[PDB]
RNA sequence: UUUUGUAUAAUGGGUCAGCGACUUAUAUUCUGUAGCAAGGUUAACCGAAUAGGGGAGCCGAAGGGAAACCGAGUCUUAACU
RNA sequence: AGGACCGAACCGACUAAUGUUGAAAAAUUAGCGGAUGACUUGUGGCUGGGGGUGAAAGGCCAAUCAAACCGGGAGAUAGCU
RNA sequence: UGUAACGGGGCUAAACCAUGCACCGAAGCUGCGGCAGCGACGCUUAUGCGUUGUUGGGUAGGGGAGCGUUCUGUAAGCCUG
RNA sequence: GUUUAUUAAAAACACAGCACUGUGCAAACACGAAAGUGGACGUAUACGGUGUGACGCCUGCCCGGUGCCGGAAGGUUAAU
RNA sequence: UGAACUCGCUGUGAAGAUGCAGUGUACCCGCGGCAAGACGGAAAGACCCCGUGAACCUUUACUAUAGCUUGACACUGAACA
RNA sequence: CUUUAAUGUUUGAUGUUCUAACGUUGACCCGUAAUCCGGGUUGCGGACAGUGUCUGGUGGGUAGUUUGACUGGGGCGGUCUCCUCCUAAAGAGUAACGGAGGAGCACGAAGGUUGGCUAAUCCUGGUCGGACAUCAGGAGGUUAGUGCAAUGGCAUAAGCCAGCUUGACUGCGAGCGUGACGGCGCGAGCAGGUGCGAAAGCAGGUCAUAGUGAUCCGGUGGUUCUGAAUGGAAGGGCCAUC
């Protein structure tokens, strides 16, 4: 394989950054690999098999700087 | 010369009323077992060409 | 396709068969798999691939 | 079709056959034609 | 004329006077305007003749569906959804 | 007796000066290879462009050659000056 | 290759460093004559006058609008021995 | 001797001699909507064609790979 | 053969300028010669490279065929080993 | 059901012989004291040959055509689609023939669901024991492990372990994320039915990301939408697939 082969963008995205927006459900968060390094508060779910924070009601984001570690706080709740 | 409907276009599309083509659409004729179960249940139903994808399809069919 | 896909029919043998993933090239096991028959909207038992 | 590259749109996509060849001899009316027609019946019998 | 850049020892000028290189129909979409408008238009052709006549055909006015089949509705199916 | 052999014409165009919008579509000058021969030359004719003719050179074929001349297909075709 | 590593002279201060006030310094700023466009304030609705404010170098391409040239009609007219 | 018209004039090409594979005569060989004619008015001591290269005297090895001849022992196997 | 009444050095430089900047020099026009220049005048570089271009040549690469050949067939009848 | 001969016989081949098919590079006569040629008379060959024709084989002798791109030039080597980390700039967009490892499949469990559990490594003790394996004790550890590369998470484990079990579900889907688009990724939830759990509650696989060719063609199994005069049929369309 490489050298290059370099493996390039991976789909990577950091996605949901300040107060965002959606209709009725958004994803919250799309970054990969990723379990409960940030956690789960309000109208959505915990990251697993998909990545994401998915939220079935609408709601504006709200970001903590604390959880029960590390394991900060994802907020989405509505406005 | 009375200009000609291009057969490429001709023997693919269904016309409407208000406009837009609709068509069977790719990707259900060939090994079904391989292939998504949800991707099958989304393509069972027939597709459509909008407006704003349509000038690309009449300079192939002029006629009403 | 190195893949040998199997085919086969409901406990009443009606309508058509349930293709399946289920492989037979590498592994000599039971086929019945209990699946979905739409003529009885039902999950039954599955027969003989041939 | 040509869009510099990547083969026609059309050229991806399944062929539609199967026609039907009743249109052409098939009429269209509103419930303002034939609506007076001398007192008489309309049948579509021996129209030449 | 060209090029990142040419007074350029880069391609082109000896001179007077002339020559020398872009058509519109069939089909169509949007625009402009003209006649008429849910209608508009006849082609070829007849004709006293460029008047009058010629609506076959064409486009538009109602769609949905593989199609059969339904219609301001309609397809999908066990399907209410 | 002899494709012996010297030497002109006769057939060539090897050496050096010269020419190459020339005396010239290759000869002005003096030499040089062959010089009764597998020689040359006057007259008449035969073999024809995917076809000839070469002790046969990718040589020659009426100013034209890894393929002659003419008009027509023809305003071939040119992601280019 | 020859004045030729401030372009050169002057200059042991006339160089070097930074300091204090003055002056020179664009096609622009700014004043005036003129024009087109956008918009106010005062007077007036042939429609102008008065004042104030403001924009006006534009090439691949996208819009607006004149002056000549020729034919056809006007032209049984108008100019002409 | 022959020679590449105007850039090598020869170590290039050509006759000698040798070898080999074809060819029984309506030969093999050759050009051709195909006669016909050339081979030849010739006869395997003749003729076709490819090598090598006058002369004197000579010419070691390999048949697995390539081609060709007979078989297809053994394989693979068309048409109809 | 655009305009020519075409000096040397050094700088500037599509950087190897007669011609832009500075500086040293130079009577004008001929003629017979001299020959360091005017990248002299001649050739819309020949060199090399790029090109899914064109051609020729290698060849059991792809495709078609002349000729060869088993089979089927027409001229076509009868017998035996 | 064997291997084979003769009696009978179907169909070919080689050879001989006859000649009511066809050849004569045989002669003579007439045209005509014509070494062209036809006719005429007579000999010799003979289904061989010859000429054309169709299907298979062979066959540059001849004619047309093809022979991908990158490569700080050519060439040996590297490379063209898919995964992963840094380069990568503390929104967005992202390059190199820069630094460095992998995929073109496997798994019926490493799964679903209910209930339990927790590593590495080192020393000492111990033995069928020239070196691995299983353990006991002590120090020490979310550093082991995960079907595979890499990457990060992971104990409330997604790491291994037992019961039951197959959601490796059908039909629908608000949509959510992404690239210029094709196309790629994720999916609340509804309806059908089965499965786990005492139950609240949960299941559209795997700890996530690579494991694969748009369409045209024809085949395969159902239907009764179509089907040139029309009742069947052929062929197509749908449904289900290769």
């Amino acid at each position: 394989g490489g050298s290059t082969r370099n493996g390039r963008d991976s789909e990577a995205k950091r996605l949901g950054v300040k107060r965002f927006g959606g209709e009725s459900v958004l994803a919250g968060s799309i970054i990969v690999r990723q379990r409960g390094t940030k956690f789960h508060a309000g109208a959505n779910v915990g990251c697993g098999r998909d990545h994401t924070l998915f939220a079935k009601a609408d709601g504006k984001v709200k970001f903590e700087v604390k959880g029960p570690k590390n394991r900060k706080f994802i907020s989405i709740e509505a406005e | 010369p009375k200009i000609k409907t291009v057969r490429g276009a001709a023997k693919r599309f269904k016309k409407t009323g208000k406009g837009g083509f609709k068509h069977k659409h790719a990707n259900l004729r060939h090994i079904l077992t391989k292939k998504a179960t949800k991707r099958k249940r989304h393509l069972r139903p027939k597709a459509m060409v909008s407006k704003g994808d349509l000038g690309l399809v009449i300079a192939c069919l002029p006629y009403a | 396709g190195i893949r040998e896909k199997i085919k086969l029919v409901s406990s009443a043998g009606t309508g058509h068969f349930y293709t399946t993933t289920k492989n037979k090239r590498t592994k000599p096991e039971k086929l019945e798999l209990k699946k979905f028959d739409p003529v009885v909207r039902q999950h039954v038992i599955y027969k003989e691939a041939k | 079709g040509f869009e510099g590259g990547q083969m026609p749109l059309y050229r991806r996509l399944p062929k539609f056959g199967f026609t039907s060849r009743k249109a052409a001899i098939t009429a269209e009316i509103r419930l303002s034609d034939l609506a007076k027609v001398e007192g008489g019946v309309v049948d579509l019998n021996t129209l030449k």
